[PDB]
């Protein structure tokens, strides 16, 4: 009975998960299907913001 | 933590997850982001540059400062041999 209910829900969550996991398969598709980037660029504005107070 | 709690955990992480490979896809994809993209790192090149510039005429302003002072020294000299003589 309500364990029928929850076997509901459990399904349900299920297809979330493989909702979400497509849904980051797609983007990661798209990403590998092209070719800087913000994370290097803050590393190197660490390295300015720095050696200016130095200097 | 509860099993609950775990569970929500496992979500933020799917979801947070994709959100940062979504701001991937868009900042190397979509041309709008691609050129403030390009424009930053530029102006990283440039500013970099500029640190090379303000080196030498760092180790130049001293090295005047240095003759500056080892004048300034000199000229004590020549003076109080001529405010003890006359």
């Amino acid at each position: 009975h309500m364990e029928a209910e929850v076997d509901k829900l459990e399904l349900m969550f299920q297809k979330a998960e493989s909702d979400l996991d497509y849904i980051q398969y797609r983007l990661e598709y798209e990403i590998k299907t092209n070719h800087k980037n913000p994370v290097t660029l803050l590393k190197e504005l660490s390295v300015i913001k720095s050696r200016y107070q130095t200097l | 933590s509860s099993d609950l709690e775990q569970l929500c955990s496992h979500v933020n992480e799917k979801i947070g997850n994709i959100k940062k490979t979504l701001s991937l896809r868009n900042c190397g994809q979509e041309p709008t982001l691609k050129t403030v993209l390009n424009k930053i790192g530029d102006e990283i090149i440039v500013i970099n540059e500029l640190l090379n510039k303000l080196e030498l005429e760092i180790q130049y302003q001293e090295q005047t400062n240095n003759s500056l002072k080892e004048l300034c020294e000199s000229l004590e000299e020549d003076y109080k041999d001529i405010e003890h003589l006359k």
